[PDB]
């Protein structure tokens, strides 16, 4: 399981394991990641609207 | 009865459909062969689920009694569109 | 059996300028005329036809003059000008109908072996869709009576074979390409709602004197479509549009932040260009 | 046998017995029993691959009530035995032609389908093409109640 060769959780408090995995989200990783490097790109115009300020 | 609890318990098909429990599933298999009704019925409770169904012939007390139904849904939906539009009222623009 | 045809406004215009015809030669009142079609498949094309000169006595609808030389000889000199568009169908005006549509498309069928005749609409003001098409039917009843040829609603829809609006769409002069959703909505909302008005005051005609059809074939099975949902207790469906409106929010929020980033950052960089760099 | 194409014929497998046994005591044409039941390493091997015919093809039948099925009354509604049914269950799962999921954990599992983990495209399609069905009531319920308006 640590190395994604399984997922799922298995059991000993009750013997019996289970298996799940259903990662891809296209919506929440692609989105917000876009939007954090659209954040990267705002920090950087700070400094185009500081100067052009003074 | 046009409400709810559709996943109905066996217990009124095994009083009044004189059938037994071991039998309900042939009820509803053979009526799956007989294609009216196809419902997806419970079997950890022993449910027999009310799905789509082939509903009657005639009931004119009822196609006269319909509007409980009916002009709820005309007059309803209508104000409930009269409502949506209301409050996106002056977007009109 | 046809689900659509070609509906071409020019056609539309035809009828509408020989409508303009029968009213100003005299007080000839429903519009009747021969529809002329190409079968190319249960699809179909209607763009040319005509209006033919007919007269129906007040009294035994069963009266009409369909002129062989204003359409068989004619047809012959529209033979040498386009063939595709076969004698195909006819139409009259008048809301619901007379006693003898049934008779004529029969006399025509003779001509197209799926004749059609046409509801014509003289004054646009319906709710939806102008005109629509009936081809012969053989649905006379688990009764099965002696065939019966009131012809259904076969249904179609307004084809536009070719754009040609290089002057149509230079008649609009109204419009633009609507990036409308509200007028969507009032438009659906209040026509489904008139639509089931009619429907309770036909059944309760039905109740109170309505004929045997009161229920006849489908009444009850249109009771069953409404059946799909016979509070309808959507609380399955209820907790599926939490996640969707999850989804719904997560677009929503994302999709908007974005744009409030998006408009912030540039339209403040030219308003404090133009502002202080101005003075 | 030509029924049993049909809803599996989920049926007391002793009575197939019968219907198949008592060819063995035909008072006519027999041939076709010894060429079946009259065998013993094969022909008893029938009844057997017929013992797998019954609870694979039931399997295939019944998958449509489930998502709610126990281990206890899967052998009830199978005419075959419980552990009868846990080596059914076994044999048919790791074929796995079908994709069910089961577990001990509560024995209460079946022959499913996918278990529907499935987003929005479940409610899609039941919004979309229920509310179409719906414009098309609409639709013909112009028409057709003024066809039974023509009369009047």
């Amino acid at each position: 399981i640590l190395d994604k060769k399984f997922h799922g959780i298995l059991d000993q408090g009750e013997g019996v394991l289970i298996i799940f995995d259903e990662p891809p989200v296209d919506k929440t990783y692609e989105a917000a990641l876009e939007t954090i490097q659209n954040m990267s790109k705002v920090v950087d115009s700070l400094y185009n609207k500081a100067k052009k300020l003074t | 009865r046009p409400a709810n609890h559709r996943q109905l318990t066996f217990e009124e098909i095994a009083k009044s459909a004189k059938i037994t429990v071991n039998e309900v599933e042939l009820l509803v298999m053979k009526a799956l062969s007989v294609g009216l009704v196809k419902g997806s019925i419970d079997e950890v409770d022993k449910r027999v689920h009310m799905t789509w169904v082939q509903p009657r012939v005639l009931d004119l007390q009822q196609i006269k009694g319909m509007k409980d139904r009916l002009e709820f849904w005309c007059t309803d939906v209508k104000s409930m569109e009269m409502l949506v539009e209301h409050q996106a009222h002056d977007i009109l623009t | 059996a046809v689900q659509k045809v070609v509906v071409h406004p020019l056609v539309l215009l035809s009828v509408v300028d020989h409508f303009n015809r029968i009213g100003k030669v005299g007080n000839q009142k429903r519009v009747v005329g021969v529809l002329l079609g190409s079968w190319q498949k249960k699809v179909l094309d209607v763009s040319n036809s005509f209006a033919v000169p007919f007269d129906e006595d007040d009294k035994d609808d069963s009266v009409w003059f369909l002129d062989h030389d204003y359409l068989e000889n004619m047809y012959g000199m529209f033979k040498k000008v386009n063939a595709r568009e076969r004698i195909v169908g006819w139409y009259h005006t008048g809301p619901k109908l007379h006693k003898n549509d049934i008779a004529i498309n029969e006399l025509m069928k003779r001509y197209c072996p799926n004749s059609v005749l046409v509801i014509i609409d003289v004054k646009p003001k319906d709710l939806g869709l102008p005109t629509e098409a009936y081809i012969s039917v053989e649905e006379v009843h688990d009764d099965g009576t002696p065939t019966s040829k009131t012809f259904e609603h076969v249904t179609s829809e307004i084809g536009a074979e070719e754009a040609e609006e290089v002057g149509v769409e230079h008649l609009l002069r109204d419009i633009k390409d609507t990036t409308s959703q509200r007028i969507t909505n009032q438009v659906h909302g209040l026509k489904g709602l008139n639509s089931k008005l009619l429907d309770i005051r036909s059944y309760l005609e039905k109740v109170a004197t309505g004929k045997l059809p009161i229920n006849h074939q489908i009444i009850y099975q249109l009771q069953d479509v409404f059946n799909l949902l016979p509070l309808q207790e959507f609380v399955k469906a209820f907790y599926l549009k939490t996640n969707d409106q999850m989804v719904v929010v997560y677009l929503a929020s994302l999709i908007r932040s974005v744009v409030a980033l998006h408009n912030l950052i540039n339209n403040k960089i030219a308003n404090r260009d133009a502002e202080k760099k101005e003075g | 046998l030509l029924k049993l194409f049909t809803t599996m014929e989920l049926m007391r497998w002793s009575t197939l017995v019968e219907d198949y046994g008592m060819e063995l005591r035909k008072g006519s044409l027999e041939s076709p029993a010894t060429d079946v039941f009259g065998s013993t390493e094969e022909g008893e091997k029938r009844w057997k691959d017929l013992k797998n015919r019954v609870v694979e093809h039931n399997i295939r039948i019944m998958a449509k009530y489930y998502t709610r099925i126990t281990m206890k009354r899967m052998a009830q509604l199978l005419d075959l035995s419980v552990d009868e049914s846990e080596a059914f269950l076994s044999n048919l799962v790791v074929n796995k032609t079908i994709f069910a999921k089961v577990d001990r954990l509560a024995g209460i599992i079946n022959f499913q389908r996918p278990k529907d983990p499935n987003n929005l495209l479940n409610d899609w399609s039941q919004k979309l093409n229920s509310l179409m069905s719906l414009v098309n009531k609409t639709t013909h319920l112009i028409a057709k109640e003024e066809m039974i308006h023509n009369l009047q």
